[PDB]
């Protein structure tokens, strides 16, 4: 167990890091980025912070002349 | 036995008296130790046909929390 408590040391510095998701990777923010731009990608163009407001008009059927007794 | 460079004579004898308590069958064993380098502070044991591993394999089960 004293090799899985040196784990669970490591698990917990890696916890109480200060940059978080850092771990000294110069990829990681290159990575990042392009999952965020497929993420857009598919979901398509959105805003983080708006509403969806729109309004449509649906016209009738326009009348025919029809003469009959 | 194949874990490291061998330990101090005392873990030796002690090894092979709790092999010696493992067969308990009016038999003695011989023993063969060997040295891995890839094998991290754990050591594997081969008693007879048996192989129990608590070796570098143990931080190979970390995969676990890599899964979930």
């Amino acid at each position: 167990q004293k090799l899985f408590v040196d784990k669970i040391r490591e698990y917990r510095t890696k916890r109480q890091t200060s940059g978080g998701p850092v771990d000294a990777g110069p990829e990681y923010q290159q990575d990042l980025d392009r999952e965020l731009f497929k993420l857009k990608q598919m979901y398509g163009k959105a805003d983080m912070n708006t509403f969806p407001n729109f309004t449509f008009e649906d016209p009738k059927f326009e009348a025919v002349e029809k003469p009959q007794s | 036995v194949t874990t490291a460079s061998p330990l101090d004579e005392a873990t030796l004898t002690e090894l092979k008296t709790v092999l010696k308590s493992f067969l308990s069958k009016g038999q003695i064993l011989k023993l063969e130790v060997k040295v891995d380098p890839s094998i991290m502070g754990g050591m594997i044991v081969r008693i007879g046909e048996k192989y129990v591993d608590m070796s570098a394999k143990t931080k190979i089960q970390k995969l676990s929390r890599a899964m979930r």
